[PDB]
């Protein structure tokens, strides 16, 4: 039944989508990044900042 | 059997053009797209070599003329 | 910066990892000395063996001491094999580029005016992983500094701020910098 | 994938500052922060990692 | 202050993120192609071409 009874059912089409497999969808993996950080910082016009 | 050995080396010494040797430079490390393998080290694993690594640091500052503060007072001692 | 492959005198133990090098070959010079010490080595020991008398091992020892202490004294120091521009012609084979260490007074090799002071014409200060000069400069760094010991990865005493700039030199070097953005190409089909 | 953070645990300090506009009634400014933690799984056992 | 206040204060439960870093998001990589190039072509209809 259910899922389970998809899993059971396994076939020959299906081999190419399952068989001798590289990933799990469900193994999260992340990487570690270098240590960075973000600063909105102003900058100043050089001349009359107008129309 | 004398003038013969050293000789073999000798044709031998002359052939080995070349030079093999180890890595230079800088060794290079592959990213998975995060699936299928294991991590270099626990996320759960990460925080205890942080923690091994203040051992070390907390030795040295177990003499204070050796290096840098702890968390009060000071204190003193030196080796032989 | 710029980068050669490792290499080693024939101190320690180096004499037998990379063995079966006999005589010189676009090495560097410890490298030739290693290969001649390979050479007397195994002529010595061969002769030893062939006439067992016990003493060519001991002449062909006594000889390796010789050429050590002649490579190890009488190295001449006049050396500039600084790379920049676009000439290199001191010298086309193997050999350690020259590099600015990290010292007490510029613990960054940063040339601020320590290349008016006495170089005149400073090498530059090589990558920061070359030599195990990122030790070097921790160190230097971290002279007379006090930490409050909350911080075993040091950014707490502002380790960010402090860099070495992309140029060590007096010049700019803007030679090389044309040659990476524009290659001379060589023979090109207008010629 | 994390794509930085802010370790929040090494601020001893932390202010916002919120300059109010004059028409506004009085009532909540409700501050959310989701932030990072590890799930800790072994040998049948849960729990958080901090 | 800023940026630097926030990757200054660094404490543990930030080592798995940071530490021995994997990645450098400032480093952008893109991978070479194969020489392609593509056309719009007009086929023809064998047959009439209604309702």
């Amino acid at each position: 039944p259910g899922a389970i009874s998809q899993l059971v059912s396994y076939g020959a089409q299906d081999v190419y989508l399952t068989g001798n497999p590289q990933i799990t969808f469900f193994k999260a993996v992340y990487r570690r990044y270098t240590n960075f950080a973000m600063e909105s910082i102003q900058q100043t016009f050089d001349g009359t900042t107008d129309f | 059997t004398i003038k013969l050995m050293i000789m073999l080396f000798s044709y031998f010494a002359a052939y080995q053009l070349g030079k093999m040797q180890e890595r230079p430079q800088s060794q290079w490390p592959k990213a998975k797209a995060g699936q299928n393998k294991y991590m270099v080290g626990d996320w759960a694993a990460w925080k205890p070599i942080y923690m091994g690594v203040l051992g070390v640091a907390v030795l040295l500052t177990l003499l204070g003329p050796g290096g840098v503060g702890g968390g009060m007072g000071g204190m003193f001692g030196g080796g032989g | 910066l710029y980068q050669d492959p490792v290499w080693f005198q024939d101190l320690s133990v180096i004499f037998k990892r990379p063995s079966e090098i006999i005589p010189t070959r676009d090495q560097s010079d410890s490298e030739r000395i290693n290969a001649m010490v390979r050479l007397v080595l195994y002529c010595s020991f061969a002769v030893a063996l062939i006439r067992q008398n016990y003493l060519y091992a001991i002449l062909g020892l006594a000889i390796i001491a010789i050429i050590s202490l002649a490579y190890a004294l009488g190295a001449k120091k006049t050396k500039s094999n600084e790379a920049y521009g676009n000439i290199r012609p001191y010298s086309v084979k193997r050999s350690k580029k020259s590099c600015s260490k990290s010292s007490a007074n510029n613990p960054f090799s940063n040339a601020t005016v320590g290349a008016l002071l006495d170089n005149e014409a400073r090498p530059p200060a090589c990558s920061y992983d070359d030599n195990d000069m990122a030790s070097t400069m921790r160190k230097n760094f971290n002279k007379g500094l006090f930490r409050n010991l909350d911080d075993v990865y040091e950014v707490e005493n502002s380790q960010r701020q402090f860099y070495t700039m992309p140029v060590t030199t007096a010049a700019p070097d803007l030679t090389a910098f044309g040659q990476f953005l524009y290659g001379s190409k060589g023979k090109t089909c207008k010629e | 994938q994390p794509n930085g953070s802010a370790n929040f645990t090494r601020y001893d300090s932390v202010q916002l500052q919120l300059t109010l506009n004059e028409n506004l009634a009085s009532g909540r400014v409700q501050i959310y922060a989701p932030n990072f933690n590890i799930l800790r799984i072994a040998a049948g056992m849960g729990g958080l990692a901090f």
